[PDB]
RNA sequence: CCGGGCACUCUAACGGGACUGCCCGCGAAAGCGGGAGGAAGGAGGGGACGACGUCUGGUCAGCAUGGCCCUUACGGCCUGGGCGACACACGUGCUACAAUGCCCACUACAAAGCGAUGCCACCCGGCAACGGGGAGCUAAUCGCAAAAAGGUGGGCCCAGUUCGGAUUGGGGUCUGCAACCCGACCCCAUGAAGCCGGAAUCGCUAGUAAUCGCGGAUCAGCCAUGCCGCGGUGAAUACG
């Protein structure tokens, strides 16, 4: 959930991007 | 998961003070406040007595501690 | 010729064009089913047509803009609801009973000071 | 402690700002703390002028300002001689080379600011307070106005025990955005210590 | 506000980051508003005598 | 059927089967069903004893794993403990290593709460 | 509820069988406010009814009601020390509000994977005259009267 | 092809300065286009009310910055001066882009 | 997109608008109950605003201030520590324990805000953090910007498991003179407790609760899961 680092929803939460959430 | 970048940092204090005392050989003792310093080869043999805020304790530096910040080596805390 | 309305809700505008026709029904260059793909809800938008009997009499090229898709439906629902009287003012004699001529106006209440959300309070202990 | 200042809370209607000059998120910060440093002086000095406002317009370098006196003569000087070195006291202090305008207070007791200012000498010199008080309320009330009311912290008399004397007169509603009060707040050191005076006068509605 | 540690407008920190805000007003050095140049309190002071221009109180 | 040491991930897909071993994730399990061509989806109890041996083949020569990796991490701590290092002494009294802090919540690192006797009036909260 | 008596509020009928019983039983299974979410597993529902039944959906939807509305039920009250369930009857609208949140609560009990099968089969059961909401309708008319002793209390 | 930009913190200083810039122009260069009004852009400063603890209290204060367009098409020459010395308002900036 | 037009939507100034005025019923009146028009009734919904006073309440560490005390140190400058300690106890929260769910795709619909020694489009390198390079913006023109929940499709099948991401090993990117004590962020490993919580106890009456994400102040960076705001979806129940 919000909490995994590496996965999609969890960069979201930190607020970042990276392999598991690209800009695009 | 450590990191510093392309550009490994040591005060200069005691790196003119340590590869200028590679000169005449080895010495004993040395006294530094740099615990922001990382430790570098040309260290390796040096008794570096290091600052921990109060105290100015002797650190025996090796080969497999090379790499190291010189505060590691110099507990802040006195627990138990 | 052409009939339009407005209606607005939670924050949502839209623009309801209604021109005599089969039935079919334009979101913003979408079908209405494409628009509103899925949500249960939709249906609703076109209710005041049913109340008079339009909807096989009518068609409608809508707006749209600001808020969520259900907002967004609520909006449509006055607009066809306004137009459609614009059309024929006779038609408020039974769009008013549903009230489908009103503009809801529940809004998000503002978040006040001193309480995590407008009104929940923080939990506290050992009073 | 509660209720807000009745300036702050009246600037909408009843009551403009002190400042009336626009800037931007670079350059606000600076002509904000110049401003001070300009009541900081006038204040510092005309204390003897008795002054109520002081307000400070802006367009450019070109800073207006004004002071509200009840006795001008004070500022001015023989014919113009104190109201030069001051002049130039200010494009001293700022090098922006501005106005000093002069508007007298037509009523010294209709300005809450100096009727607290009165009491407050006052209260240094050793006036019984209550006295000062039933006094200051009577000048403010006598002069017109629809209200009035003055506020004394406490000490009062040097006692150890802080107290907070009254004293008010005709209507004073704070709680009513239109009452355009004036608000007027005096300090007072002394041998014991601070003593805080406050002001308020009511003078028409709408 | 310790009239000693009002250094701060120093400008000489050797390294920019030893720089620190700080109220021009109280020398408040918690709250002190980018904006202003004061702090949190006289922030709120002058405000209330329509010192800070457009400053108004807020509500909706 | 057995790739990594004496690893057996069976009855379900291949991807999610890898990660049964000690030093495969989602990660280097998909890079390896990639670099092999095997279709992840696949239950292993379907894969080819072709299929088997190329993943057998790469995963074990690519990357350290089970045992041997295990050995090389249990080195590592030793080491910085073996040298005066702070973040060594932190692994001796068994507390957190990467700064945290240990007035409160720090028991996946301690163990369970040993609590003892303590001070009632002055309510602890 | 100190002043007024707060009416009960009317909900929207449904947008399908157009009845605002539906709605209510939505809302019930509705969580967080997923309001499509919950329309969904309903309808799935009476779909997956449609498929064992050869009846209306909405028929058997009302008829579980029915069954798993407790027409007595006890309330606790205080007097002379201890207190005492008494047993009164039910209002109308309580009946409603407890027939439709134990249907949602029983079906929730149950161990089909998919949410829309177990309101399903909890509906189903339900109109049947078995199933778990049934039974706690009938464990709390069976706790009525097993104290009738204190009927006396009116209440 | 004259821009415009009036900002400024009261409303009615700035729409005393699209005033004298709106007739003083209408006798000179195109039929101008009114002013146009331009979303407003809110600074909210929030503080806590008392100077130790108490942080549920707080207080709310805003500066609000009004906008205005204009914008005279036809410089014209004699609108380039009936528009030359012709204010008043002092809480008041403006920008020409023209 | 261009011509072109202000209709519409907005933007933002100024006005209109609701008064129990109208109708029936009760009443001495005030007013109560309905009914009609109306976007809106009978305080429309939310703020700002908190009397005489009480707690001898908070704050001399925001400032101001009487007294007291130190005035080669109870002042001042640095470098390094410390405020981050850890057997243990409590408060407030965060993320969870999963299928009304978690993934990966692919597609929608916001509102308020912020942006020179800055937002940073777009291009190239890098799995990525980020680094090169550069368009446009002193911003209703450009940028942060994707909103998320949803919707379509597909995978997982009920397992401490594609639930959950704590720890810990390794390799790096940044900000900064400098990240040991003591920074976020990325990638590979590791994959803890937790299967819904004892006695107790907290919030909330509707666009509220619950849930979803977005922006701000402070600020180099950040330990924001705090705080102050914004909008999406949107209940239950109130006998008394
Ligand atoms: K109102
Ligand atoms: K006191
Ligand atoms: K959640
Ligand atoms: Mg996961
Ligand atoms: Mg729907
Ligand atoms: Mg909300
Ligand atoms: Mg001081
Ligand atoms: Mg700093
Ligand atoms: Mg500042
Ligand atoms: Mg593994
Ligand atoms: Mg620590
Ligand atoms: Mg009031
Ligand atoms: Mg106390
Ligand atoms: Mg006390
Ligand atoms: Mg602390
Ligand atoms: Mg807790
Ligand atoms: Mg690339
Ligand atoms: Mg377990
Ligand atoms: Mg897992
Ligand atoms: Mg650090
Ligand atoms: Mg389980
Ligand atoms: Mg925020
Ligand atoms: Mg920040
Ligand atoms: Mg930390
Ligand atoms: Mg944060
Ligand atoms: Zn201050």
């Amino acid at each position: 959930g919000k909490g995994d680092r590496r996965t999609r929803r969890g960069k979201i939460w930190r607020g970042t991007y990276g392999k598991y959430r690209p800009r695009k | 998961p450590r990191s510093l970048k392309k550009g490994v940092f040591v005060d200069d204090h005691l790196l003119e003070k340590v590869l200028e005392l590679n000169a005449k050989g080895e010495k004993r003792l040395i006294k530094t406040w740099s615990r922001r310093s990382t430790i570098v080869p040309e260290m390796v043999g040096h008794t570096i007595a290091v600052y921990n805020g109060k105290q100015h304790v002797p650190v025996y530096i090796t080969e497999n501690m090379v790499g190291h910040k010189l505060g590691e080596f110099a507990p802040t805390r006195t627990y138990r | 010729e052409q009939y339009y309305g407005t209606g607005r809700r939670k924050e949502a505008v839209a623009r309801v064009f209604l021109r005599p026709g089969n039935g079919k029904v334009t979101v913003n260059g979408q079908d209405f089913n494409e628009y509103f793909q899925g949500l249960v809800r939709a249906v609703a938008a076109l209710e005041p047509l049913r109340a008079v009997d339009a909807l096989g009499r009518f068609d409608a090229y809508i707006t749209v803009r600001g808020g969520g898709k259900s907002g967004q439906i609520d909006a449509i629902k006055l607009g066809i609801a306004r137009a459609l009287v614009q059309y024929n003012p006779d038609y408020r004699a039974k769009l008013k009973p549903l009230g489908f001529l009103t503009r809801d106006a529940r809004v998000v209440e503002r978040k006040k000071y001193g309480k995590h959300k407008a009104r929940r309070a923080p939990q506290y202990s050992k009073r | 402690g509660n209720k807000i200042h009745p300036i702050g809370f009246r600037l909408g209607i009843t009551r403009d700002w002190e400042s009336r000059w626009y800037a931007g998120k670079k350059q606000y910060r600076h002509l904000l703390l110049e401003d001070q440093r300009i009541r900081g002086l006038l204040e510092k000095e005309l204390y003897s002028a008795g002054l109520a406002r002081v307000d400070i317009e802006r367009a450019a370098d070109n800073v207006a300002v004004t002071v509200h006196v009840a006795k001008p003569g004070v500022v001015i000087g023989r014919g113009g001689e104190r109201i030069r070195v001051l002049r130039e006291e200010l494009a001293k202090l700022t090098g922006k080379n501005v106005a000093l305008n002069v508007q007298e207070v037509q009523n010294p007791n209709l300005s809450a600011p100096l009727v607290a200012q009165r009491v407050a000498e006052q209260i240094e010199r050793r006036f019984a307070v209550r006295r000062a008080i039933k006094q200051a309320v009577q000048r403010v009330m006598e002069s017109g106005a629809k209200g009035a009311k003055v506020i004394v912290s406490g000490r009062i008399g040097g006692a150890e025990q802080a107290r907070t004397e009254w004293a008010a007169q005709g209507r004073v509603p704070l709680h009513t955005l239109r009452a355009n009060i004036d608000y007027g707040f005096a300090l007072a050191r002394t041998t014991y210590g601070v003593l805080g005076v406050k002001a308020y006068i009511f003078l028409g509605e709408v | 506000a310790r009239k000693a540690l009002i250094e701060k407008a120093k400008r000489t920190p050797k390294f920019k980051v030893r720089a620190y805000t700080r109220c021009v007003r109280c020398g408040r050095a918690r709250s002190v508003y980018r904006f202003f140049g004061l702090c949190r309190i006289c922030l709120r002071e002058l405000a209330h005598k329509g010192q800070l221009p457009g400053v108004r109180k807020a509500s909706w | 059927a057995r790739i990594a040491g004496v690893e057996i991930p069976r009855n379900k897909r291949v991807d999610v089967a890898l990660t049964y071993i000690y030093g495969i994730g989602k990660a280097r399990a998909k890079e390896a069903l990639e670099k092999t061509g095997i279709n992840p989806a696949t239950r292993v109890k379907d894969l080819t004893e072709a299929e088997v041996v190329r993943l057998r083949e790469y995963v074990e020569n690519t990357w350290k794993l089970e045992g041997e990796l295990r050995a090389e991490v249990a080195a590592n701590i030793k080491r910085l403990m073996d040298i005066g290092c702070y973040r060594g002494l932190r692994h001796r009294r068994g507390l957190p290593v990467r700064g945290q802090r240990t007035r409160t919540n720090a028991r996946t690192r301690k163990g369970p709460r040993k609590t003892v006797a303590g001070k009632k009036k002055a309510p602890r909260k | 509820a100190r002043r007024r008596r707060a009416e009960v509020r009317q909900l929207q009928p449904d947008l399908v069988y157009g009845d605002v019983l539906v709605t209510a039983f939505i809302n019930k299974i509705m969580r967080d406010g997923k309001k499509n979410l919950a329309a969904r597993i309903f309808y799935d529902a009476c779909k997956i009814i449609q498929e064992k039944t050869g009846q209306e959906p909405l028929k058997v939807f009302k008829q579980a009601v029915e069954n798993v509305k407790p027409r007595m039920e006890v309330r606790s009250r205080r007097v002379g020390g201890a207190n005492y369930q008494v047993p009164m009857e039910v209002s109308p609208r309580r009946q409603q509000s407890l027939a439709l949140r134990w249907l949602v609560q029983a079906a929730n009990q149950r161990p089909e994977r998919r949410a829309a099968v177990r309101i399903a089969h909890e509906l189903m059961d339900a109109a049947e005259g078995k199933g778990g909401a049934v039974k706690k309708k009938e464990d709390v008319e069976r706790m009525a009267e097993a104290n009738r002793a204190y009927a006396h209390y009116r209440w | 092809k004259i821009r415009i930009k009036l900002r400024g913190f009261d409303h009615k200083t700035l729409d005393a300065s699209a005033q004298k810039i709106v007739e003083a122009a209408r006798r000179s260069g195109a039929q101008v286009s009114g002013p146009i009004p331009l979303p407003t852009r809110v600074r909210r400063f929030t503080v806590i009310r008392g100077p130790f603890k108490h942080k549920d209290s707080r207080e709310h204060f805003e500066l609000r910055t009004h906008n205005r367009l204009v914008d005279i098409i036809n410089p014209n020459r004699k609108t380039i001066e009936q528009l030359m010395t012709l204010d008043l308002p002092t809480g008041v900036e403006i920008e020409i882009k023209t």
